[PDB]
């Protein structure tokens, strides 16, 4: 009367057993079976220093890619104060604003491929491909790892990169506008990924849920304006939101959210202080004694890089959204360099407790199509 | 009703057929477009100047600053001092690298005394067992692949690195 | 009776003969840049000199062909 | 990579899903395992008269 | 597929006829030789298009 | 025995296929029927091959971490594999894999002179390296140095 | 004095087959290594980069590769993604219910050891080959994308290397004992229900 | 059900199986019987696998008090996966010696 939907999970996000009853063709209850990919880092978090620690962050952490350093970060850099540059902040923005479009490829792509959308997975891919040179050339092999030390970053990414976003950068602007027009076109397209999973917003609110799928009720909890993070706040935007919540409120969210990545690149390439980094290395050759440049602003480093620091109690908290979800990672404030306790807080964690709730009633088909349009992933989930 | 149907059931079709058709000649110019994808395996990406392959050893640049281990994440390598007396420094006698436990990190590379820890790029492993994984001093070096030193290699440049448009 | 013997084998002998070693090559001469309907035309091909381009297809042999005497 | 083309790709597929170890499972044998695709096969073959 | 392109085409098209009739193939030159082996393949030809 | 024909008599050669492999295995199936058994090796990562071929040489294990010196003092792979190779065995066909391209000691075409000696003095190897479509073969030893 | 020596080759391997009976079986192999099948698995740290093996980056679907998401079916299966102690239980029902001819590989450096996940935690699993016999192991944490079709490459010339009575070392036995419990039966504990 | 710790040469079958097949892959799991590495990375003669068969009894009989969970099976599996690794450093025991890959868990041999 019941059966596991696989541990194989002939899905997107990897390994998930779903153990469900099954009248002939409906389903009536289902369960998930969670921990089978247990990454321990709460362990050997306490056991490292900092920058032995900091490649790990990026490793339970490969489809958001780089949402995982952001805390990684504020924690030795911007607990204790040590004053990141606005110049190199706006990089940092640089980075996070492509991290939204790291995620909102590698959810849409394997949304289409979820939804009924056959052809365009390798299209995704071929549009991807320009990513996977900007993080390998910036500061690692192809996830960028070890883009963020703790005074500043690895090391501002190479002229060959900022004023180069032209390309993909008015190349996906015309791009978007296709899956619009492709996902008003056929309907069965749009019939199926209707009238499916919908949720409210006070029980969205109430269960605990964040991201786009959230905002998608006209709750517009965008924490992308909450933080003074970095002093990113100069930059403008629009908040993307729905009014629905339901799977093809997710799809409209997700799709109207990556307009506004490319226009806080633009924002920054000229706003930066240093703007393009050809400029910045065009300009430290004529004022080579002393100026703004390599002062508090233009530095990428401001003190010496070790793994020999102190702390004081200090246990601060940040509530770091990606369009995935929220993130957070409190720490009791320890007088130890290396902090007593560690703790991660993921989306994925706080996604499928309204799981088993969504598919209420419904058939595998409709399993299928919530499980694909929730945008979720392990690796975030068991850490 | 029926006459509601007997108006509709054009209309259902019709929307459908511009549907259809309207995808259909739009993925005509797809199905014979004039992209051309990845070629054989003889036409491998270029690759830029910052990445990390296979990590190099040395025995005139490595002064015995040890810090091998302080910086891989498992505190990878060993270290091995055996009783010198020239002036207060031990020899550089037992070492091994081994990829198969390192996993490319190698942050020495950024504070190594004298450009000791550096970077290549290859890949032809072809361990038949784990045990086989000794990198010692100097056949690290080895003159790799060089991509642009073959004679069966044209690499044209990646979207990140050709000119624009 | 007597002369009917070169016209029916030059004919046939010309079809398997000289398609099956070209279809190879007007193929990989374009394969990402061809038209709406390009494709169409060496791929029926591909069936009617069928006689010989399985001749000229992946069985072509690599024996070690025993040298001259 | 299957010589010029995959001409000889498909055959290739062929012969290699020829041996692959059958392996009939326990529940169910041959009482209706073989049984079962040689009707479809069948059922399309004879069409073509 | 193969079975129900052969027949749809066979039934909804001209099976072996060309874009002008069958017949009419033959007649417009007052005389056929050897059109035997020809029309064969152009019938495998015509059809399987 | 087309292999046959620059193995037995030259006990010095170097494989030059077509950079995939789908070509060269029919050949070593061929070899195992005479005398002659497999070693691979893929050279790349041990020093100089001496110690490697007739000397017990301490192979540094992977280490895990921690422990300093430790290690196990690896032997060497021909006398012993002649101790249990029969005394009915042509030769040791063996192949230097990572022969190529086209304190470790770089296995540089000298250590492959000093590799053909132990064919002839006291293993019949074959070095390795990618080449023309058209599978050939050519003596190193000449092509050494 | 040495330690831990290797067996004796018992046989004498001394044979000769005939060319028409050894070619059918060198072609048959050569078809089973130039149309293999991928086996869809994929977990963590090293695998994302196998989903760019099949576009304009990467492209192994080039020489036949087919990917199955079904056991029984398919015979090429990588272990990409360190693996844990769980989703191994399950992970080697896989390989035990595959046709004979699977030949597997490893992927990802973590597999063949657990690289990053190798200080202190009670959940990888050091390396694979410890849970599975598989051929070749695959570095890089993540694996190289090119590093991989290298490796195939490699392995492609292994089963080229087999003979007509190579097909026989697959035949099983049984050391299957007799031995009972005595002890107290739990019930389960996956308790399906909301 | 049959859920047993079946890793590489230790499989703790929790169901009766020790016919060609079980007929239901437990044969209502009453017996729990083992099966010793089929991939044949050991080769077996009885007298030495008779030691291993004797201390079945030890830690099947001798040191089992808690109902069947893998807990127990992890307990049996551990010195299981050393009971080999003694009977080899001391060369009573060798290897697969076959047309495999030949792999090496314990990594080559030594020289003592």
């Amino acid at each position: 009367m019941i059966v596991n939907m696989g541990p194989q999970h002939p899905s997107m996000h990897g390994v998930l057993r779903l153990i469900v009853t099954l009248d002939g063709e409906d389903v009536i209850d289902c369960e998930p079976i969670l921990g089978y990919l247990h990454r321990g880092m709460e362990k050997i978090a306490e056991n490292r220093t900092i920058i032995q620690y900091l490649p790990y962050v990026t490793r339970w952490d490969y489809l958001a890619t780089m949402f995982t350093e952001a805390i990684t970060v504020n924690a030795p850099e911007f607990l204790e104060n040590i004053q990141i540059p606005q110049r190199a902040s706006y990089i940092r923005v640089i980075m996070l604003e492509l991290s939204r479009i790291a995620s909102h490829l590698l959810w849409l792509g394997p949304f289409m491929a979820d939804l009924g959308a056959q052809t365009p997975f390798f299209y995704i891919f071929r549009e991807r491909e320009l990513i996977y040179d900007l993080f390998e050339a910036a500061t690692g092999m192809r996830m960028m790892h070890n883009y963020f030390r703790i005074g500043g970053v690895a090391a501002d990414l190479p002229y060959g990169w900022i004023d180069k976003c032209l390309d993909f950068c008015d190349y996906f602007l015309r791009g978007v506008v296709e899956y619009q027009q492709l996902i008003t076109q056929n309907p069965i397209f749009l019939e199926r990924v209707e009238g499916v999973g919908f949720i409210s917003g006070e029980e969205a609110v109430n269960w605990g849920l964040s991201g786009p799928m959230l905002r998608a009720s006209g709750i517009q909890w965008d924490l992308r304006k909450v933080d003074p993070y970095e002093s990113y706040n100069q930059f403008d935007w629009k908040v993307q939101w729905q009014k629905e919540g339901d799977s093809l409120a997710r799809y409209l969210v997700r799709v109207g959210e990556m307009s506004e990545s490319i226009k806080i690149i633009q924002q920054a390439i000229e706003k930066i202080p240093g703007g393009p980094y050809e400029n910045l290395e065009v300009r430290r050759f004529k004022k080579e004694k002393n100026s703004e440049w390599n002062d508090f602003e233009y530095k990428f480093l401001g003190k010496k890089p070790s793994p020999n620091f102190e702390l004081s109690r200090q246990e601060l908290y940040v509530r770091v959204e990606a369009p995935k979800g929220e993130l957070g990672i409190y720490l009791v404030g320890d007088d130890s360099l290396f902090p007593w306790r560690w703790k991660i807080r993921p989306p994925g964690f706080i996604n499928l407790q309204i799981l088993p709730q969504l598919v209420k009633k419904m058939k595998l088909a409709d399993i299928m199509t919530i499980l694909g349009s929730i945008d979720i992933i392990m690796g975030e989930v068991d850490r | 009703p029926m006459v509601t149907g007997f108006m509709s059931y054009g209309q259902q079709t019709i929307r459908a057929t511009r549907y259809i058709g309207q995808s259909f000649i739009t993925t005509l110019s797809h199905t014979n477009r004039l992209p051309i994808t990845i070629h054989y395996p003889y036409e491998k990406s270029i690759t830029p100047e910052r990445f990390r392959g296979r990590i190099h050893f040395e025995f005139d640049k490595c002064i015995a600053c040890e810090v091998c281990v302080r910086v891989c994440p498992i505190d990878l390598p060993v270290v091995d001092w055996r009783f010198e007396k020239d002036i207060k420094r031990k020899q550089l006698l037992n070492y091994s690298i081994d990829f198969g436990v390192c996993i490319f990190c190698g942050n020495c590379v950024e504070y190594c005394p004298t450009s000791c820890l550096s970077m290549t790029e290859e890949y032809e492993l072809s361990t038949y067992d784990r045990h086989e994984l000794n990198y010692n001093q100097i056949a690290l070096s080895r003159l790799p692949i060089s991509i642009m030193g073959d004679y069966t290699i044209q690499t044209i440049r990646n979207s990140s690195e050709s000119k624009i448009n | 009776i007597l002369g009917i013997l070169p016209p029916v084998a030059a004919i046939a002998f010309f079809y398997l003969f000289v398609a099956p070693p070209i279809i190879m090559n007007w193929m990989r001469l374009r394969w990402f840049k061809r038209k709406f309907i390009e494709t169409y035309l060496q791929f029926m091909f591909t069936y009617l000199f069928f006689p010989g381009l399985m001749l000229w297809a992946p069985f072509v042999n690599f024996r070690k062909f025993p040298r001259d005497k | 990579y299957a010589g010029p083309l995959g001409l000889l790709q498909a055959i290739a597929d062929g012969t290699k899903l020829l041996f692959k170890e059958d392996i009939l499972p326990s529940r169910g044998d041959i009482s209706l395992f073989s049984i079962g695709p040689s009707i479809a096969v069948i059922s399309v073959l004879l069409s073509f008269l | 597929l193969l079975v129900s392109s052969l027949f749809v085409t066979v039934l909804y098209l001209g099976g072996w006829n060309f874009s002008i009739p069958y017949i009419s193939f033959f007649d417009f030159f007052q005389m056929n030789k050897a059109v035997g082996i020809l029309e064969m393949t152009m019938g495998i030809f015509i059809t399987l298009t | 025995g087309r292999w046959l024909d620059d193995v037995e008599k030259h006990k010095a050669l170097a494989i030059y296929p077509p950079h995939e492999g789908g070509y060269e295995g029919r050949y070593l199936n061929r070899l195992r029927y005479q005398g002659y058994y497999f070693l691979d090796l893929s050279a790349r990562g041990l020093g100089d091959p001496e110690s490697t071929l007739t000397k017990i040489h301490p192979v540094c294990p992977p280490s895990l971490g921690r422990q300093p010196v430790a290690r196990w003092y690896f032997p060497p792979e021909v006398d012993y594999r002649l101790s249990l190779l029969h005394p009915d065995a042509k030769g040791l066909i063996v192949w230097v894999y990572e022969a190529k391209v086209s304190r470790l000691q770089v296995l540089s075409k000298a250590e492959l002179q000093f590799l053909a000696m132990l064919p002839d003095l006291r293993v019949r190897v074959i070095a390795e390296c990618g080449n023309w479509r058209k599978f050939i073969w050519k003596p190193l030893k000449q092509i050494s140095g | 004095t040495v330690m831990n020596l290797i067996e004796f080759p018992l046989l004498d391997q001394t044979s000769s087959n005939s060319v028409i009976s050894t070619t059918l079986n060198d072609l048959s192999n050569w078809s089973r290594l130039s149309s293999l099948w991928p086996l869809l698995y994929g977990t963590s740290c090293c695998f994302i980069e196998f989903a760019s093996l099949i576009g304009s980056r990467f492209d192994f679907d080039r020489y036949g590769l087919v990917p199955r998401s079904s056991p029984r079916q398919a015979d090429l299966i990588l272990t990409a993604g360190t693996v844990t102690m769980k989703m191994a239980p399950s992970l080697v029902r896989l390989y035990e219910q595959m046709p004979e001819p699977k030949y597997v590989i490893a992927m990802g450096a973590c597999t063949i050891t657990g690289g990053m996940f190798s200080t202190d935690s009670y959940s990888t699993v050091r390396g694979v080959d410890k849970l599975i016999p598989v051929d070749v192991y695959l570095p890089g944490c993540p694996p190289k994308p090119e590093a991989v079709i290298d490796a195939l490459t490699k392995l492609r010339k292994k089963i080229s290397r087999e003979i007509v009575e190579d097909r026989t070392l697959s035949q099983n036995k049984k050391r299957c004992f007799t031995t009972s419990h005595k002890l107290y039966v739990r019930r389960s504990t996956h308790t399906g229900t909301y | 059900q049959w859920l047993s710790c079946t890793t590489r040469h230790v499989r703790i079958y929790a169901a009766y199986i020790d016919p060609e097949t079980n007929a239901f892959d437990q044969t209502q799991t009453d017996k729990l019987t083992l099966m010793l590495d089929p991939t044949e990375e050991f080769v077996w003669t009885d007298e030495t696998c008779q030691m291993v068969y004797n201390e079945f009894q030890d830690l099947v009989d001798h040191y089992e008090g808690a109902p069947l969970s893998e807990y127990t099976l992890r307990l049996i599996g551990s010195d299981l996966e050393h009971y080999i690794r003694k009977l080899l450093y001391d060369g009573e025991i060798k290897y697969n010696m076959r047309s495999r890959v030949l792999n090496f868990s314990m990594g080559k041999p030594r020289v003592k």
